[PDB]
């Protein structure tokens, strides 16, 4: 009965690649009830823990000491003698796991691990997952081309299967912020509007928020910061509406929200935005974004460069080097309106700076 | 800030 946990083992992965929760639970249940009686096979103990992490990484996903980190101590502790798939998904979920604390060279070097067992992934599904959660980090890390090389990967074997919908809106939201980045909003619209029709169809309000949110980047892209305004404002309320108030993603939308606000002159509701946004990334304990909130409000209302300067540093430091240049440019940018041509150069330089270590 | 890839 030993092939038999792992055959329930596999199952339980099949749903949580379908974001079917009930199912998850009910096989969960039957492992649990079946590791009881089995002779403790170390491997086949540490595929159920690192089961239980991916299962707790959907959830965390679906509904923001945590049950997360302990379960983190109970895989790195066997992490002794790894071969076969079982490596190959050890290190894929490693690196899912720091990529959600911001750590993203872990997390690529885990998925670089994860990557050179890829010839092992019989299920196509599965080199989809891998494909579709490396092409996100590439694009976080601004590999435009690395990006889009593995999210059509992805998208092609989603789109073949049926109920993957959940994997194709995210997909969408890849490729189209892919776009962006090549200076196309109006390429990425589509995808992004695409995405927003399918995430109403199965009423996921976290999906809906994202993708007002990646609308709203098009339209401030495009300089329609009324637009811009509005996608981020409805996009805020969907995820407040909805029991995701305290996603740390919620930041994003404030954080550009802000940045709106300041650029339309609305200075005053400029405020009371950037305000409700540095407590929350304080009370979420995200240091990250609440030095992205002081960025703005280093720039826009204090003109604190110094500040400025050693924000941008961090996020280097952080290996965030898109955010850097786009605040370098945010900075850049609003000094040139305001005629310091001077310190609007040293911005501009180092817009330059970031471009080109993005390229390395 | 980069768009939302989840």
């Amino acid at each position: 009965s030993s092939s038999k946990v792992g055959v329930k083992i596999n199952e339980w992965y099949k749903y949580i690649r379908l974001f079917s929760v009930p199912d998850s639970e009910i096989l969960k249940a039957e492992v649990e009830e079946e590791i009881r009686h089995m002779k403790e096979d170390h491997d086949l103990l540490l595929y159920y823990s690192l089961m239980c992490f991916r299962h707790q990484l959907m959830l965390d996903y679906l509904e923001p000491r945590p049950k997360i980190s302990d379960l983190l101590e109970k895989i790195e502790s066997s992490q002794t003698d790894l071969k076969g798939i079982l490596e190959y998904y050890f290190n894929f979920f490693r690196g899912m796991y720091e990529f959600e604390q911001y750590e993203y060279l872990n997390a690529i070097s885990f998925y670089k691990q994860a990557e050179r067992k890829l010839s092992l992934v019989a299920d196509e599904i599965e080199r989809a997952e891998f494909h579709y959660k490396v092409a996100e980090i590439y694009y976080h890390m601004k590999q435009t081309h690395m990006s889009m090389h593995h999210i059509v990967q992805a998208i092609d074997s989603y789109k073949a299967h049926e109920n993957y919908t959940v994997r194709v809106i995210q997909c969408s939201f890849v490729i189209g912020l892919n776009y962006l980045d090549m200076d196309y909003p109006e390429k990425a619209i589509p995808h992004f509007k695409n995405a927003l029709d399918k995430a109403r169809e199965i009423d996921m309000s976290r999906l809906i928020g994202s993708s007002l949110y990646n609308l709203g980047l098009c339209s401030f892209a495009e300089e329609a910061y009324e637009k811009a305004s509005e996608y981020f404002k409805e996009g805020i309320r969907v995820y407040q509406d909805n029991g995701y108030e305290h996603s740390n993603r919620i930041l994003d939308i404030l954080l550009m929200l802000t940045k709106t606000t300041f650029k339309m002159r609305n200075h005053s509701e400029g405020i009371s935005w950037c305000a409700h946004g540095l407590s929350l990334s304080k009370n979420l304990n995200d240091e990250i974004m609440a030095k992205m909130f002081e960025f703005i409000h280093a720039l826009y209302v204090d003109n604190d460069n110094e500040k400025l300067n050693s924000i941008l540093n961090y996020l280097e430091l952080k290996s965030m080097l898109s955010d850097v240049e786009d605040l370098a440019s945010d900075a850049a940018k609003y000094y040139n309106e305001k005629e310091d041509h001077k310190v609007a150069v040293a911005y501009y330089e180092k817009v330059l700076y970031a471009r080109k270590q993005i390229q390395r | 800030r980069r768009g939302h890839t989840a």
